[PDB]
């Protein structure tokens, strides 16, 4: 893991020409600074390992939150999951073409009281229920549905103070590997919508409140967490500049290739 | 004597020759072959043409004019209507290749210019409708050149392709280009390149007509220029070899 | 019961933590692995490939192709200045977006030298020769070549082989720098300069392109991970 | 979702616009079907109003006043993933912005298509 | 089934014991420590090697 | 006390886990196991069985025997076709009620080859053969037998042997499918052409009926359980 | 047990049963093969396809009536514009091939009649 | 008196660790590694066996 060491080296007078090549070749000059100056001996002992692919994608990311109540209309959240809707992560696994990992989900449930005109709030502590349901699956379209059964969707319970709940995927494609880019369509006709296919596909997520504590309103929040574990990939590529516009394609709006300076001797930015 | 500046490639039928070259990009270190027992997944038994579908095909040519922006191929797709590559394409529907491309452009020592070559896997290009995506006409040429722009496209209830030169169709530093496997045609010094690519994808084969998996661009960088009497039409031209095709499902043809 | 006391730390979700967790798919089979071209182990081996400088960003400049290209031209006299910018391999705005920037800007501290290679783009019938230098911090940029001239440097002739590598070693106080502006950890400074004319004969133009390329040597590291400042966002993306 | 959920269509007075809603359903997408047609006229300050309904296996028309007979299902099968419809008799009084909403749990999608009506049939 | 293994230290060893609890591999930890390293598939991608003292073209 | 640090996860409830716990009922003596036929290890020992498919699954016909029964009948030319369906053992109406169909609807993808066996239930007076095919997807259903004799397919004489075997391979860009219906993993086309006529002497039926049997390869497999769209329920049972 | 009156034929993907087959016939004596280097004039290398092209095409079915005289089929041409058969005859000068021939027809144990089955080298008309 | 066993893995091996904590059997953990497999008592059923390649009827 360790980097390399410095060569001493001392004058020179011959017809080795190392600082000189041709870049047209496609190939990068593998010079070090003895090639062109007198240089001491160092013994480094800088170490590589932060910059492994795993530890540059392994810590826990928010790629997604959304709020569901005890009353009223919006009893249960809802959602398909994916990477493609928050900016961080999104980026930092762009940087491959084809990955695999296997993941570890953790889940961050807060609630808050509303307001309300409604006297003696004595309200009990709250239960919440997350099913994921694999793609296919029947999906609940109340908050009390036979769905919640949960026979063979796994699900996770959890009550109000305890630590936040946590569970791991398998790498699930049926790939090879998670594609982060595709140049074609899903119809053989090529008549449908570009860059869509069901590599990623993942399923979907359901949150609800088992119980609804007291009389008053309460909003809950839930915020969803993606680790990912186990990586390999490949095929790097250059790193995303303009700012992403939607979550199920690659659109963009024109921008500079970097910001400026005032003249090309300039030792500034602006 | 010697000299490392002289190639020849054979292939089936055809060759190619060239007296001023740089060298041979190979991929990522990876040379093209079949697929093999442990890693495939179609039980059939595959058809292996080898001399009929693995040569050389030139495409039409293309003018380098002074503020040209550039252009770009997508490779199965290119080759689609073209020999008996184009019918095995038409039969089956999976299919696997790698290619050979080579890059031809030559000039006198009194001309100046610069382009890079490049082969870009999966190259996903953005529409200039932010809701939409473009449309296939738009982004396959099909044996005809497609043409990056100057400045932007602008933006209607259309589908055209965002064409825009520096940020490559892809919403990225057109710099950053030199990550995948390239080669520079600078006039001075080269008037060829040559890429030895294999096969890339996350599955083992694919149809070739709905997913287009590698795609050839090439960009000016220092703009072509010249002084008044010398020759003014100085063209490109692009000729790709499949490598190690193979193809499997057999049935009518037609791609709906 | 085993007789257990809970520490403090109990309960809490650190996001860089390191913990095994039950599956929610037992005995889940999944998709064997195959050979895929390209495989990617750390992110050096990205730092350690050469790409294209914007070292021309003036103005509407950075709209177009113009910011990769340096002019240089035939003068009618000699040694004035080419180009010039500030060792800040992560925050120059010259280098902020390169490769090696683009990954820099996910960390803390860098260390390690540095290797930009020129390439000369006109006609064969073109010749020159250029001075690049490296000038360490403490006097302030230099401003004339025969300032220039006491750091170090290459004398770039060009010809048949049509690309000169500079290498910018690491000369530093400390182990590491920081990737953001700093004071205690500048870098200095890379200027270069015409040693002799461009001189071409009649019908060649007397105008040229040089490019510039960065990468790192095999001597570079990083440290501290963070986030970048060039990705951000107001909604969740539809 | 929708194949391509912005665009524009010119048509002229007394001809029949075809105002295509094509969908495609992901395997997450297993809920009920409903479609829904509303409309945002250009002339007229009304907004977001219900013009042709289709769920639980069955279609609901007589919602808007104007469109009364006029606005149809161009498929003989519409859950196989088209959505489209014929307006007829076009006058200036419609030209507006039309809405296609297409639901199936998880799913949701949404096309705007705005519609132009000129007096003389003519491209220019 | 114990496994005993190295931490991370610094330069101018101590060891670590990890015991799995569960029947998937997909519940195991991180891979935190492969530093293997191969750039010479980005770099040098050329047919014929590129000896660094000759010229690159002759 | 042993000092110790509850992680994530602590006192959740996930329905796939797999935990110790103690029993309700300490040292209780379990009847003794019996030896019983037909003992069951694995869910694909079932689908491996053929079972009737409803081909016939038209309008009322689901409400009777008609929908097993497949016509064919003496003509007045050649060529014509007999049935067609698509390879979409889970979500196809024609296959999602047999033993492998209610199988995979409790699974989200699905690999390897299947077998449809035909048994030709006409007098043993009548002759005739058949042409069984199988198009893979790409260029959608063949319309006449002159299409669909390009693709992978059977020529069945009848006589003594009474049935015939086609087998539907494995040919797929993935190594798996999924079962509910998708383009990306679109499985092909399945069809059945008159090869030469139904030709009967006089006094016999020149009606007559065939069935058709579905069951599992050796190589087919099943991942990610889930629950069966079929089954449902307002309120618990009394 | 065992009936020598069955037979399966397999190419490339497709087969072909018979439940009531005589023998198979073949050629003079000489079951089919490529052309050798000691008998070879062409020189470049020969393409292959070897189950794109080697399988079996069913034609247009034919009527059998009490007066019918008979049929014929000139055979390179019969298949020349089906399948990756007939696309490689389009794109080359120079082919060799040999052939499996089968011709169906049933009808009842009250139906009679007979047909001659021939293949014909050289038939100049 | 703990046992090792393999974890559910990947094709192209990694352990895990198990003690019993109770007195019952009905306490243990769940039994989800046992793969072995038996369809020929609901295939072929028969009482003369059916050799593939022959006629089944003669």
């Amino acid at each position: 893991g360790r980097v390399a060491d410095t060569v001493g080296t001392g004058p020179t007078n011959s017809e080795a020409i190392p600082a000189l090549t041709a870049a047209e070749t496609g190939h990068t000059s593998q010079v070090v600074p003895g090639d062109t100056m007198q240089t001491r001996h160092v013994k480094n002992y800088h170490s590589r390992s932060e910059s492994t692919v795993e530890n540059f994608l392994c810590r826990s990311a928010c790629v997604y939150f959304t709020e569901y109540k005890n009353s009223g209309s919006k009893r249960y959240a809802e959602w398909v999951v994916t990477t493609r809707q928050a900016a961080q992560l999104r980026r930092k696994l762009e940087f491959f073409t084809y990955i695999r990992f296997d993941l570890e989900l953790t889940f961050v449930i807060t609630s808050t009281q509303q307001p309300s005109t409604t006297q003696n709030q004595d309200a009990q502590i709250l239960t919440h229920q997350i099913m994921y349901v694999p793609p296919g699956g029947p999906v609940p379209d109340k908050v009390d549905s036979y769905v919640w059964q949960t026979s063979t969707n796994p699900s996770v319970f959890w009550t109000e103070g305890n630590a936040p709940p946590r569970m791991s995927i398998p790498f699930l494609s049926i790939g090879n590997a998670y594609s982060n880019f595709y140049d074609g369509w899903s119809d053989f006709s090529r008549d449908g919508v570009y860059g869509i296919n069901t590599l990623n596909s993942m399923g979907t997520l359901y949150a609800r409140h088992v119980n609804t504590g007291g009389t008053g309103p309460i909003k809950s929040t839930i915020r969803i967490y993606f680790k990912p574990k186990h990586v390999k990939a490949w095929i790097p590529r250059p790193p995303r500049l303009c700012q992403y516009e939607k979550a199920k394609n690659v659109n963009f709006q024109p921008s500079g290739v970097t910001t400026t300076r005032q003249s090309i001797t300039a030792m500034t930015n602006t | 004597g010697y000299s490392d500046r002289v190639r020849s490639i054979t292939l089936g039928n055809s060759t190619i020759t060239t007296q001023e070259c740089a060298n041979v990009v190979v991929g990522y270190g990876v040379w093209p072959d079949y697929l093999k027992d442990n890693e495939a997944t179609a039980e059939d038994q595959p058809t292996q043409p080898d001399v009929a579908t693995c040569r050389f095909y030139t495409l039409d040519s293309v003018q380098w004019q002074k503020t040209s922006p550039g252009w770009w191929w997508k490779l199965p797709d290119a080759l689609s209507n073209l020999g008996l590559f184009g019918q095995n394409m038409q039969y089956h529907y999976l299919g696997r290749t790698g290619y050979t491309i080579h890059v031809q452009c030559n000039a006198s020592k009194f001309h100046q210019g610069c382009l890079l070559v490049v082969c870009v896997p999966e190259a996903e290009m953005g529409c200039a409708t932010l809701d939409n995506t473009p449309s296939s006409a738009e982004l396959l040429g099909g044996d005809a050149a497609k043409e990056f722009a100057g400045e932007p496209i602008a933006s209607g209830s259309n589908k055209l392709v965002q064409r825009v030169v520096y940020n490559a169709g892809m919403g990225i530093g057109v710099g950053n280009l030199t990550i995948f496997p390239h080669q520079w045609i600078n006039l001075r010094t080269n008037n060829s390149a040559t890429i030895v690519m294999p096969y890339t994808n996350s599955v083992p084969m694919d149809n070739m007509f709905r997913h287009n998996n590698v795609t050839l661009m090439v960009i000016p960088f220092v703009p072509l220029d010249y002084c008044p009497g010398s020759t003014t039409y100085v063209p490109i031209t692009v000729t790709i070899a499949p490598m190690n095709a193979e193809y499997n499902g057999l049935r009518l043809a037609g791609h709906q | 019961g085993l007789p257990t006391m809970n520490t403090p730390g109990s309960c809490q979700f650190l996001t860089s933590d390191d913990f095994q967790s039950p599956s929610a798919m037992p005995q889940y089979d999944v998709t064997p692995e195959m050979r895929i071209p390209g495989e990617v182990k750390n992110l050096m081996e990205i730092a350690e490939v050469d790409s294209v400088v914007p070292v021309q960003n003036v103005g509407e400049k950075v709209n177009s192709m113009e910011a990769y290209q340096i002019p240089v031209r035939s003068n009618e006299g000699s040694g004035t200045q080419v180009f010039g910018f500030p060792l800040q391999p992560g925050y120059s705005s010259v280098f902020s977006r390169t490769l090696l920037g683009e990954i820099l800007n996910y960390y803390t501290h860098w260390s390690g030298s540095i290797k930009l290679t020129f390439m000369f783009c006109g006609s064969a019938m073109a010749t020159g020769k250029f001075l690049l230098a490296y000038s360490p911090l403490g006097a302030g940029a230099p401003t004339k070549r025969v300032d220039a001239m006491l750091g170090t440097h290459v004398v770039w002739d060009v010809g048949l082989q049509s690309s000169c590598v500079l290498c910018i070693p690491w000369i530093s106080q400390t182990h590491y720098r920081y990737v953001a502006s700093d004071e205690c950890t500048a870098g200095g400074f890379i200027t270069c300069w015409y040693q002799t004319n461009i001189v071409v004969p009649a019908d060649a133009q007397s105008s040229c392109y040089i490019m510039c390329f960065v990468s790192a040597c095999n001597d570079f590291s990083v440290r501290l991970l963070k986030d970048t400042p060039f990705i951000s966002q107001e909604n969740f993306f539809q | 979702s929708i194949t391509t959920p912005e665009e524009m269509i010119e048509k002229a007075k007394g001809e029949t616009a075809y105002l295509p809603c094509k969908f495609t359903l992901s395997p997450e997408d297993q809920g009920p079907l409903d479609i829904e047609w509303l409309i945002s006229p250009a002339d007229n300050q009304k907004v977001d109003q219900v013009i042709i309904l289709y769920s639980g296996d069955k279609i609901y028309d007589d919602y808007y006043p104007d469109l009364k007979g006029r606005v149809h299902f161009t498929s003989n099968d519409l859950k196989s993933g088209d959505a489209s419809i014929n307006v007829t008799n076009l006058q200036l009084s419609d030209i507006g912005t039309y809405q296609c909403k297409v639901k199936k749990a998880p799913g949701v999608a949404n096309k705007k298509i705005h519609l132009v009506v000129l007096v003389k049939p003519s491209g220019a | 089934g114990a496994q005993v293994s190295t931490q991370k230290t610094g330069a101018h060893i101590i060891h670590y014991t990890n015991i799995n609890y569960y029947k998937d591999a997909a519940s195991n930890s991180a891979t935190r420590q492969d530093f293997a390293q191969d750039p010479g598939k980005f770099t040098e991608p050329v047919k014929d090697i590129m000896i660094k003292s000759l010229p690159a073209l002759n």
